[PDB]
């Protein structure tokens, strides 16, 4: 009974979510509010029913497993007020992080994802990166500053109602591990050497570039000479960074250009990999029903969001568009990943319809994407690189590929290690951004290009925070994926330099992910 | 015996509080208290990344 | 007379109350192993900044102890 109003209760909702994210208007917001009311009145009203139930004498696995996830509200657990305002609350902050645009006033404004990121990751100057990462900090962390202590207390109560502690617990709980954080430390401490090292490179060649007044060789660089916002996968522009420029090193700028290379079609590149790969195939109304490009208005969607599923077995959509670059391709690559895992327990009951753990998802949609962006299978695909011939091009694509997914592996670990932390009680409000770039200074190499005094929430800059969402499952799915290539890697039949190790028309790879990965939270 | 036994001989409960402190430095508190919000001053360093040189 | 003599007391002793708390702290988290070896002063600091409210005057770099 559970399942069967469950499937159409928790169909509309995502209805709901998709007319919020792409018809951003007052009505949406007023439908999105009522109907997650709805839907906290659903699941109260099933979690009470299987309270009376017994989880421990339940002799079985399956029912008890359904049970026991049924068995907490999660949020549907605080009374009926404090519900409403913890609702109007995690809108009010999604909302006024979303919109938020800084700008001269002089008349011409900017926006975070069109042309804050692009004129971020495209320019030189320290003086223009300067004002976009202090502009943007200041305004969205003064914006979320005033909700979050609010929305604080409010998830530690609706934990500590859940039976959980302080919300910390809460979050841990998916992973099914009452060790989970002395695991993650250990793994941290294991990468940390390689991220040491490759952070004294990065900044040899930024003291090269930008001189010495700004950066000193012995000290941390500043968070903002990186590429990103955030800093979290720096120096993906890898053109300053490069080991020693060669003639066949791989440009990927123009390879995209002079073929088209539409959105359309490079997601439609992916899925053919994927099919490739032995799994199957999208559903062909996803192309024609999703959206994935610019808008013809001025309202189109969220800033940032991930596939959205729907629980009904057919609507498999995706959110995101970014235009044409190869980190789009990587990207779409996640998002097909991420369709693919929610499309293969399609038979599984909805209770179990969630995933193996929360890092699993992105683990099994970005192991596929990291290998295909070996240039052995970009020279497969409308490319041409020398792929094994030179050991300079090898190191050249190392290089670039660890510039990605190391130096991400310290902010991911970071920004659930601050949640965790003012969760529990032990950062108070009166020092929300001290101990954060304490934590900066700490994990990562980063310090603070300009005073950031008490009163600026920088925190409050990642699209995670406000928008309260879990952030170690990237890390966990980084340390995860690498583990998964090298066994799909193991079952091709070659390991030799696993660093360029392909698969394609890999048939028992396929196999063995899918009856490992069709488990679900089974 | 136990620290807690000793606690409750000498005073009365088994317990640490703060209370004695604050009450004993009552008066001057109130006048600190009064003093800065005639002054006009904050409490805390909310400039906290700042060295004099 | 009260107010003086209340804020010498003050002055003995509530400003000893912090520095006392956070000493042993630090002292607690470096044999936990939550503070390694790299970063000795650096969490002092730390500590002196949350609890104390006090500033190195002269950048105390890794090294100093
Ligand atoms: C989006 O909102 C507008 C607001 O005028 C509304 O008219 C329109 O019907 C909505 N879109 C769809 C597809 O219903
Ligand atoms: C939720 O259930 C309660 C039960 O008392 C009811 O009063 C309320 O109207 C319901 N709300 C919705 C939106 O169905």
């Amino acid at each position: 009974e559970y399942d069967r109003t469950s499937q159409v209760v928790w169909n509309e909702y995502a209805e709901a979510n998709w007319n919020y994210n792409t018809n951003i208007t007052t009505e949406t917001s007023k439908i999105l509010l009522q109907k997650n009311m709805q839907i906290a009145n659903h699941t109260l009203k099933y979690g009470t029913q299987a309270r009376k139930f017994d989880v421990n004498q339940l002799q079985n696995t399956t029912i008890k497993r359904i049970i026991k996830k049924v068995q907490d509200l999660e949020r549907a657990a605080l009374p009926a007020q404090e519900l409403e305002e913890y609702n109007k609350i995690l809108l009010d902050m999604e909302t006024t992080y979303s919109v938020a645009t800084v700008c001269h006033p002089n008349g011409s404004c900017l926006q975070l994802e069109p042309d804050l990121t692009n004129v971020m990751a495209t320019s030189r100057k320290y003086e223009d990166l300067l004002w976009a990462w202090e502009g943007w900090r200041d305004k969205a962390g003064r914006a979320i500053l005033q909700f979050y202590p609010k929305y604080v207390e409010l998830i530690n109560q609706a934990a500590r109602l859940n039976g959980y502690v302080d919300a910390g617990d809460s979050w841990r709980s998916m992973y099914e591990t009452p060790s989970l954080e002395q695991d993650l430390e250990r793994l941290f401490q294991e990468l940390q050497p390689l991220y040491l090292n490759l952070h004294a490179y990065v900044r040899r060649a930024l003291h090269r570039h930008y001189g010495a007044q700004h950066i000193n060789l012995e000290g941390p660089i500043p968070a903002h000479l990186l590429g990103n916002m955030w800093a979290q996968t720096w120096s993906n522009i890898y053109d300053l960074v490069v080991p020693f420029p060669s003639a066949p090193s791989m440009d990927t700028t123009e390879a995209m250009l002079k073929q088209g290379w539409t959105p359309r079609r490079m997601f439609k590149e992916a899925d053919d990999f994927f099919t490739s790969l032995g799994l199957l195939p999208v559903p062909p109304e996803f192309w024609n029903k999703s959206m994935l490009e610019k808008p013809t208005d001025g309202r189109e969607v969220v800033c940032h969001a991930s596939a959205w599923d729907f629980y009904n077995g057919k609507d498999f959509r995706i959110k995101q568009c970014t235009t044409v670059n190869l980190e789009d391709l990587v990207v779409a690559h996640h998002e097909m990943g991420h369709i693919q895992y929610f499309m293969q327990y399609k038979d599984l009951p909805v209770a179990l319809r969630e995933g193996a753990n929360p890092g699993f998802h992105e683990a099994i949609g970005d192991v596929l994407a990291l290998s295909v962006s070996t240039p052995k299978h970009l020279h497969s695909l409308n490319l041409l690189s020398s792929e094994g011939g030179s050991d300079e091009h090898d190191i050249n694509f190392l290089m670039k590929m660890a510039l990605d997914k190391i130096a991400f592996i310290p902010f991911s670990y970071l920004v659930d290690q601050w949640r965790w932390r003012v969760f529990d009680g032990s950062i108070t409000k009166e020092n929300y951004n001290q101990e954060w770039w304490s934590l900066r200074l700490k994990y990562q190499g980063l310090c603070p290009p300009v005073p950031r005094t008490q009163g600026d929430f920088d925190p409050g800059a990642k699209f995670h925070i406000p928008s309260s969402v879990p952030y170690i499952r990237y890390f966990v799915s980084f340390i995860i994926q690498f583990q998964f290539h090298e066994a799909l890697c193991q079952a091709a039949g070659h390991t030799g330099p696993l660093h360029k190790c392909d698969i394609y028309q890999s048939k028992e790879a396929g196999q063995r992910l899918a009856t490992a990965m069709k488990l679900g939270f089974s | 015996r136990p620290w807690p036994e000793a606690m409750q001989l000498i005073t009365g409960q088994p317990n640490m509080s703060a209370s004695a402190m604050l009450s004993y430095f009552k008066p001057l508190l109130d006048w600190l208290r009064t003093e800065n919000e005639l002054h006009g001053e904050k409490l805390g360093w909310p400039q906290y990344n700042w060295t004099p040189n």
